[PDB]
């Protein structure tokens, strides 16, 4: 609509779990941003809705995606004034840390990417990438990774813990 | 009813063919039909509704391969008890003409379905031929139906069950094995939602 709001976005804030699941399974873009840069994950977090967050994460949510307005991540949008804050924040915090560690360090590209530099790695949406070096202190925004034998740096915000739903 | 003298394995085993499972959700828009929870490894489904289970393999097993499904109680103390339909459901008029009235698990959409009451273990199971995925598909989908509610007195009576899926050759020898918990209920979406909330505690 005029506000960048999609069908998925509306179901989330209204806590209409049945519609959300249907849309996700149908291949609804779990990362579509509204006028303010809010993705479905950002809305779910602001409602502290852990169940929805999980469904989104498990279906290709960009954990490190940031909003246009305050440049915050979903984790940072959790509302400590509403119930369920602790549970949701904890889940998202654990989700962030599990990336490049769980599932044998494997993460899923959520977007096509053309390297800008030879020391960077190029990849297509949906491909599985192994994170070799996560916690490099000198670069909090990139990971050393491997795809089809090739090693290079990749942007953290281009990955999900799970892959997108293809239609 | 006689108790089994043994308990089938629920050990995950990908085998030489890299056999694993995948799941779908059947929910018709607002109506939450059958939903799977990755975090819980648990399927929530409605009685007699389509329950898609996906077979994923790394490479193709030989022709004549078969796929078997069997339910067991999840709790150690109930494991020897054969999972079967309650008196009410066993007697109700919901036959498809192929499945034994006592069997919990049916397969829909396959006229080569075969059912077994094991003479030795007493366990019920259902088996179909393995078919490779359709063109443009990455997996083989089997449509299961569960014919009794978790809450049925005289049946499961609120005791959790696991479904064990095995891949076998034409002779019955094991090729791969996987399993998942199952709750058959009236509102699978709500129950899944609720159980994940409680786990986070
Ligand atoms: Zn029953």
């Amino acid at each position: 609509n005029e506000e960048g709001i999609t069908a998925l976005h509306n179901a989330i804030c209204g806590a209409n779990y049945s519609i959300v699941d249907f849309l996700i399974t149908a291949g609804a873009n779990v990362n579509s941003p509204d006028s303010h840069g809010w993705t479905p994950l950002h809305c779910a977090a602001s409602c502290n809705d852990t169940v929805i967050c999980m469904a989104l994460v498990q279906h290709g949510a960009a954990i490190f995606a940031t909003t246009l307005s305050d440049g915050a991540t979903a984790f940072e949008k959790c509302d400590p004034y509403r119930e369920g804050y602790a549970d949701c924040a904890t889940y998202l915090a654990d989700v962030e840390q599990s990336m490049g560690l769980m599932n044998s360090g494997a993460v899923y590209a959520l977007w096509d990417y053309s390297a800008e530099f030879g020391d960077e790695l190029s990849f297509r949406e949906g491909e599985s990438v192994t994170v070799l070096r996560r916690d490099g202190p000198e670069e909090t925004d990139w990971w050393w990774a491997a795809l089809h034998g090739q090693e290079g740096y990749v942007p953290r915000n281009y990955f999900g813990l799970f892959p997108r739903v293809k239609p | 009813w006689p108790l089994s003298s043994s308990v089938p394995s629920q050990k995950t085993y990908q085998g030489s063919y890299g056999f694993r499972l995948g799941f779908l959700h059947s929910g018709t828009a607002k109506s939450v039909t059958c939903t799977y929870s990755p975090a819980l490894n648990k399927m929530f489904c409605q009685l007699a509704k389509t329950c898609p289970v996906q077979l994923w393999v790394d490479s193709t097993p030989p022709p004549g391969t078969r796929v078997r499904a069997m339910a067991i109680y999840k709790q150690s103390q109930h494991m020897t008890e054969v999972v079967r339909r309650c008196p009410h459901h066993e007697r109700c008029s919901d036959s498809d003409g192929l499945a034994p009235p006592q069997h919990l698990i049916r397969v829909e959409g396959n006229l080569r379905v075969e059912y077994l009451d094991d003479r030795n273990t007493f366990r019920h199971s259902v088996v179909v031929p393995y078919e490779p995925p359709e063109v443009g598909s990455d997996c083989t989908t089997i449509h299961y139906n569960y014919m009794c509610n978790s809450s049925c007195m005289g049946g499961m009576n609120r005791r959790p069950i696991l479904t064990i899926i095995t891949l076998e050759d034409s002779s019955g020898n094991l090729l791969g094995r996987n399993s998942f918990e199952v709750r058959v209920c009236a509102c699978p979406g709500r129950d899944r939602r609720t159980e994940e909330e409680n786990l986070r505690k």
